[PDB]
């Protein structure tokens, strides 16, 4: 909410009340760096041990 | 000396939360914040104006009696009894040696408490425990 | 003392380990890395037990690092020190300011200041060695002490004994 | 070269808690006391120890380490002080906030104006979300100017069930200025006098947790007592950093120079209610100090003077910093 | 008035002096808002009576905090390092304590031999402070009633003969107002 | 040295390293300085 | 007397002290000139204002005045709550000897450098046991 | 969730967080938390040791045990056991109970007392000749058994005593 | 572990999508960059982009997509068993 307008204004707000953020949209993220959970980030990769050894 | 440490000086106006312990190896008063301080290390002399005899912290203990000379000849007592213990059977109900006996075992007690002979008498009982 | 725990750890793999072979490049990184480190929270892992039977999940990759990220379960033998406790151990080294009791992996240091005071510093002896009239510590010897402090750092552990105590110190 | 090998785990932030800092946590999170205004020693060749640019804070430079972590700039996220205010000064940006909370609970016991008992109430309390709830909750305390000791019990309005209360009446409370007033009505004109902000902070610390958890606050991480501020965090170099034109002539960020003034009122009041200091006397020096504060941290507030440096133009706060569109966000 | 300030600032901080500030209106002049100073015995007692808990408690942790381990102390950086701390701390050489920041050889610190000076300290501040306690006792024993502006008025005995403070209690009727602990039990 | 510590909190064992811009580093003190608590913390409190 | 507290930048690999260190501002690196090796990377190049700390010393402090939309009663106190500072008046007296040596100076039709040795000479002489029983005038005149 | 904001003694049996009485295990069921004595620890260790050593070969006085148990720790042991050395050498120097029997002995009898873990342990591995010796070695057995039992124990405890 | 569905109560599109595409050809071609042992035979490629292309022409990827829905649950989806239509 702060990223569009009333920056300050909306923090302050969330101080006293202690809101609790879940950095569950991509404006969290991004300030944050870390990868948002859109498009190629909607999921996670993993490694297939069943898989892996029967290419050898 | 009436209801505060003698070293600490804490009344119990100051500090109600403070409580008194001894020692037996010296029966000196101290309260129990001076006994963490001093001998939470280890052991050390005893904190009194000419007393010099070394003394352990785990063996501190609340005294039960309000007098401080009765106090000594109870824990001397304690002490005694568990070797010098017979019973009215154990001479086949002769009254009149277990009455001597009584005296004998008494008179010991007696003379340790004021040390009239220390040396011949704690010998005695050193004897008599391995018996 | 020794202690028998469930603990878990966050391995990391190089993709060059993606191999038929790569859960036994996994149980090995455990042993390199685990086995004879040291940990403020459980102490130093000494040893790991039911090695054939480590639970391996499934491995995550990170977004740009490109390795794997497992979450391994395993039962190990810990060495941790808590104040309080008395340990026996064998003099290493000697100093003015102490002397350092080696106690499995981990070396206690004990003061001038928590030694009896007839112990007294003697660096004219070859060794330096503290001399008193009922015993003498030197390197190699048996002394039995006293934890009294201990300070846990993330991959560190360093703790200070006193032998003052009555049936502490030389055995 | 980049960031030096470290053995911390490297996880992601998945959560983000906001609040406040309670006085004793600032003093507990600074690794050095301020108390001097000066940013430099009298030979302007060292930071002087205990300024504002102590070098346990942090540093800026590239060619000196910080005296606690002991890293380079690159390394060094800075470390905060703290300044011992000599009385508790409002935060300007809660004002609206105290004023509020002021009105909904007595001043003189810290208990709600309005219990369980009427079942208005029982509706205001039935809201979860905490912003609308706490609108609901001053609506209907606001208006209410006495402490109601007695209440009419739920059963029936024959008999009156004891509630905790005082019996005092409650003032109407205006903002003036960065001050607090209250007036009191009488049973001619009304009684007005001015609320010191050291009461506000004792009336804020009397209320219980069940009563302002009604109003929104969360009792482990904001607290209505911890709004007013008693002890002032010192932002590390790096948030105030010194430019340079030339590197011939030291020139100060605008937070250091409000920072410097803050102490300068800090110490003058501590001197002047030491000794003598008649009562209008120190109120102003009061007023200096809240003043620097509240435009320290937002330096546009309706009403009120603008603080401006020797060049005329207006000194730039934290809140501009954070708002526009060339701001942090 | 410049040596009376310190004076009346530093004892009414203390809490052993109490002030009352009221509206007083003569009928000849231009009146004047007056201070009056007096003495609150229960609050006086209860600020004396934890300030030498306080002083007490001071030299009680003292004393302990003496009776702990030295420590050590670094020359240059003049930084306080524990027993505890100093020992993650020495060269690989196991001879001697190397700071962190200055990497230089650490000094023992002092109070060493102070453990009977602290308790000689203490010793003296009982003994001294002997009467305050003994009169806190019979103090306990007896209750005291809370004084007011106007109660303490009842004793008063007039310093001058013409003062131009007019020494009566006035309160506005209807007074609804209800200032910080301007009101007794 | 390989040590942590966090002043307050006294603990030495419970520290993690997080990578964000400096931007945001700066942001979350200055909040600091306003009297504003960022929390930046790793395991979620509450389910979705 | 103090803690060290200096970074010097010397290439491990060469060994070389002093070394030779080329500052690439343009590549925004600090690189070994025998062996290329960067030393150190993210090199740094209206918020504040600047001060002369050989006329002024260190004497940090802002004026109060109007804005967009003030009133005139706040304004009016706190210029009359900041003037009774003690701190600040001992400060206050050199300044208002710069104020007036400037008027003098400016009267004169002197160039901004001849104001400047002035204004700097007054400080440094001011606040001596030797220069108490002669008049201001003697010492801002001799001072120019 | 409300997170934010007992020192760890011996004495007190205050262990701290992670070494609470109650223990959860990998698999989830609550297990008392298991505290080895030094010769119990050695010989888990050197189980483990052999274990390893004969997978991948698949796929006595003290002067001589020491060695043994020196070459085969680097056989079936990786780098960097410096740690590991340490251990095996100290504790086959401070051991006193050598076979799996005089340890199975050992662990059948302190476990009557039915005492804390930490406490049976310190036992089992501090060489202790009279009660009192016993209670401050281990101040948390203060008020725990009688020095009669204990007396007996001790007693008991070092007549299976090798060497 | 009771937000991992059964592989027999998937819901999910049993398509790759042109994100899980992106990710997968990247993420494999990253690891390829980086000495990973290539499960294809090769004909002569140096781009490891086109390497990583060429594996899932042929389903030899080793991976599995995690899929994630909105309330924490996910299901678990082997590159090789995911239909390549796009
Ligand atoms: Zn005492
Ligand atoms: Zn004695
Ligand atoms: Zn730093
Ligand atoms: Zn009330
Ligand atoms: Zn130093
Ligand atoms: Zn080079």
């Amino acid at each position: 909410r702060c990223s569009f307008e009333e920056t300050v204004e909306i923090l302050f707000e969330a101080g006293a009340s202690a809101e609790l953020d879940d950095c569950r949209g991509v404006s969290e993220n991004v300030i944050l760096g870390q990868m948002a959970p859109i498009g190629t980030g909607a999921f996670d990769v993993m490694i297939d041990e069943e898989s892996l050894v029967k290419y050898m | 000396n009436k209801d505060m440490c003698p070293i600490c000086k804490t009344d119990r106006y100051l500090s109600p939360d403070v409580k008194f312990l001894v020692n037996p190896e010296c029966y000196h008063r101290i309260c129990e914040s001076c006994v963490d301080r001093i001998f939470s290390l280890g052991p050390a002399q005893c904190p009194y104006k000419g007393c010099d005899k070394i003394l352990r912290k785990n063996k501190f203990k609340t005294q039960i009696f309000d007098d401080v000379e009765v106090e000594k000849e109870v824990d001397i007592r304690k002490r005694v009894f568990n070797v010098f213990n017979k019973t009215i059977d154990d001479f086949n109900g002769d009254l009149v040696e277990y009455n001597k006996y009584l005296e004998e075992v008494e008179d010991i007690i007696y003379k340790l408490d004021h040390g009239i002979d220390v040396a011949k008498t704690e010998e005695k009982l050193r004897t008599y425990e391995e018996l | 003392m020794f202690f028998i725990k469930d603990l878990s750890l966050n391995i990391t793999l190089h993709p060059s380990f993606f191999g038929p072979r790569m859960k036994q490049y996994l149980k090995t990184k455990l042993l390199e890395e685990v086995e004879g480190s040291c940990t403020g929270k459980f102490g130093y892992i000494l040893c790991v037990l039911d090695y054939d039977n480590i639970d391996i999940q499934r491995g995550r990759i990170l977004p740009t690092d490109g390795s794997a990220e497992f979450n391994v379960k395993y039962r190990a033998v810990v060495f941790k020190p808590f104040k309080g406790e008395v340990v026996d151990g064998t003099v290493v080294s000697c100093s003015q300011h102490g002397f350092e009791v080696q106690v499995g992996p981990m070396k206690v240091f004990v003061t001038k200041h928590l030694m009896p005071q007839d112990l007294t510093f003697n660096a004219g002896s070859n060794p330096p060695s503290y001399q008193s009239s009922e015993d003498v510590i030197t390197i190699k010897s048996r002394i039995r002490v006293k934890i009294e402090g201990c300070i846990s750092q993330v991959s560190s552990i360093h703790a200070i004994g006193s032998i003052k105590e009555d049936y502490l110190g030389a055995i | 070269v980049g960031q030096q090998y470290s053995s911390a785990p490297l996880r992601t932030v998945k959560e983000v808690q906001f609040g406040l800092f309670s006085p004793e946590e600032v003093r507990a999170i600074s690794v050095a006391k301020i108390r001097f205004p000066e940013t430099m020693d009298e030979t302007q060749t060292r930071a002087k120890i205990g300024g504002l640019n102590d070098p346990r804070l942090g540093s800026i430079d590239r060619n000196l380490k910080c005296q606690t972590c002991q890293e380079g700039m690159n390394e060094c996220p800075g470390h905060f002080g703290h300044i011992d205010l000599a009385k508790p000064v409002f935060h300007v940006g809660f004002i609206a906030k105290i004023k509020k909370v002021c009105e909904c609970v007595c001043m003189h016991c810290g208990k709600l104006l309005l219990d369980e008992h009427n079942e208005l109430m029982r509706q205001a309390l039935a809201i979860k979300d905490s912003k609308k709830r706490f609108a609901a909750i001053w609506t209907l305390c606001k208006t209410k100017m006495v402490c109601e000791t007695d209440v009419p019990s739920e059963d029936d309005p024959t008999q009156l069930v004891s509630r905790g209360g005082c019996g005092n009446t409650q003032p109407t409370i205006r903002k003036d200025g960065l001050k607090l007033v209250g007036s009191w009505k009488k049973d001619d004109e009304p009684e007005l006098r001015v609320l010191s902000t050291e009461e506000i902070l004792n009336i804020f610390k009397h209320i219980s947790v069940k009563d302002f958890t009604s109003l929104g606050f969360n009792e482990v991480f904001s607290r209505p007592e911890w709004m007013i501020l008693t002890c002032l965090p010192v932002p590390p170099p790096p948030v105030r950093p010194s430019i340079s034109f030339n590197e011939s002539q030291r020139g100060e960020d605008d937070l250091t120079f409000k920072l410097a003034d803050i102490l300068k009122a800090n110490i003058s009041l501590e001197t002047l209610e030491h000794n003598g200091a008649p009562h209008h006397a120190i109120e102003e020096a009061e007023s200096l100090l809240q003043f620097h504060v509240a435009t320290y941290m937002d330096n546009d507030i309706a009403g009120q003077p603008q603080a401006l440096q020797k060049s005329g133009r207006p000194v730039k706060s934290i809140r501009a910093r954070l708002k526009g569109k060339e701001g942090r966000i | 008035k410049t040596e009376l300030g310190p004076l009346i600032a530093r004892l009414r901080s203390d809490r052993l002096i109490s002030i009352h500030k009221q509206r007083e209106y003569p009928p000849n002049s231009k009146s004047v808002e007056r201070v009056y100073y007096y003495v609150k015995y229960p609050h006086a007692i209860d600020a004396i009576k934890w300030k030498v808990h306080q002083v007490v408690q001071r030299l009680k942790d003292d004393l302990d905090k003496n009776s702990e381990p030295n420590g050590y102390m670094c020359p240059i950086c003049l930084t306080k390092y524990t027993q505890l701390e100093a020992v993650q701390l020495l060269n690989f050489d196991r001879t001697e304590f190397l700071c962190s920041l200055c990497d230089e050889p650490l000094v023992e610190d002092d109070s060493g031999k102070k453990n009977k000076e602290k308790q000689d300290k203490l010793n003296r501040l009982m003994d001294q402070i002997q009467p305050i306690i003994d009169s806190l006792k019979k103090i306990d024993d007896s209750r005291i009633e809370e004084n007011t502006f106007e109660i303490a008025l009842a004793r008063l005995i007039p310093p001058q003969n013409q003062s131009h403070a007019a020494y009566t209690y006035n309160p506005k009727k209807g007074s609804t107002m209800f200032r910080p602990g301007d009101s007794a039990p | 040295h390989n040590q942590f510590e966090c002043k307050g909190c006294d603990n030495k064992i419970d520290i993690y390293q997080i990578h964000i811009p400096y931007a945001a580093k700066l942001l979350f003190q200055e909040l600091m300085a306003m009297n504003i608590t960022p929390r930046l913390y790793t395991d979620r409190s509450r389910d979705f | 007397r103090g803690p060290n507290l200096n970074i010097v930048l010397t290439c491990p690999e060469c060994k070389v002290y002093p070394p030779k260190i080329v500052e690439r501002f343009s590549e925004g690196d600090v690189v070994c000139a025998l062996c290329g090796l960067v030393l150190s990377d993210k090199l740094v190049d209206r918020v504040g204002e600047a001060s002369n700390p050989l006329l002024d010393g260190n004497n940090l402090s802002t004026r109060i005045g109007k804005g967009e939309t003030t009133d005139m009663r706040f304004t009016k106190e706190l210029n009359k709550a900041q003037g009774k500072n003690v701190m600040d008046k001992k400060d206050n007296e050199v300044q208002a000897a710069f104020a007036k040596i400037t008027m003098l100076c400016d009267a004169a039709e002197l160039p901004k450098i001849v104001k400047d040795c002035a204004k700097e000479a007054y400080k440094l002489c001011h606040d001596e046991k030797t220069l108490k029983g002669k008049s201001m005038e003697s010492i801002m005149a001799a001072s120019i | 969730r409300r997170r934010l904001k007992e020192e760890e003694n011996a004495a007190t049996l205050q262990l701290g967080q992670e070494f609470q009485l109650k223990q959860i295990n990998h698999q989830g069921e609550e297990e008392e938390l298991i505290a080895l004595n030094l010769s119990e620890a050695r010989l888990v260790i050197k189980e483990a040791l052999v274990e390893r050593r004969r997978a991948f070969k698949r796929s006595e006085t003290r002067e001589k045990e020491l060695e043994s148990i020196d070459v085969l720790l680097e056989q079936t042991t990786g780098g960097n056991n410096k740690d590991l050395k340490n251990t095996m050498q100290y504790l086959t120097n401070f051991s006193r109970f050598r076979d799996q029997e005089t340890v199975g002995a050992v662990i059948q009898l302190l476990k009557s007392t039915g005492l804390h873990p930490f406490e049976v342990a310190q036992l089992g591995s501090l060489a202790c000749d009279t009660a009192d010796e016993a209670k401050t070695l281990i101040p948390s057995l203060n008020n725990k058994i009688s020095d009669d039992e204990l007396e007996r124990i001790l007693k008991e405890l070092s007549n299976l005593e090798t060497l | 572990k009771e937000k991992a569905i059964p592989k027999d109560q998937r819901a999910t599109t049993p398509y790759m999508t042109k994100y899980e595409r992106a990710r997968i050809l990247g993420t494999r071609a990253l690891q390829i960059s980086m000495n990973a042992p290539v499960f294809v035979d090769l004909e002569g490629e140096t781009d490891p982009l086109r390497i990583a292309m060429k594996e899932l022409a042929e389903k030899k990827i080793p991976l599995v997509i995690r899929r994630y829905l909105p309330d924490g649950s996910f299901e678990d989806w082997s590159v090789e068993e995911l239909i390549v239509d796009l």
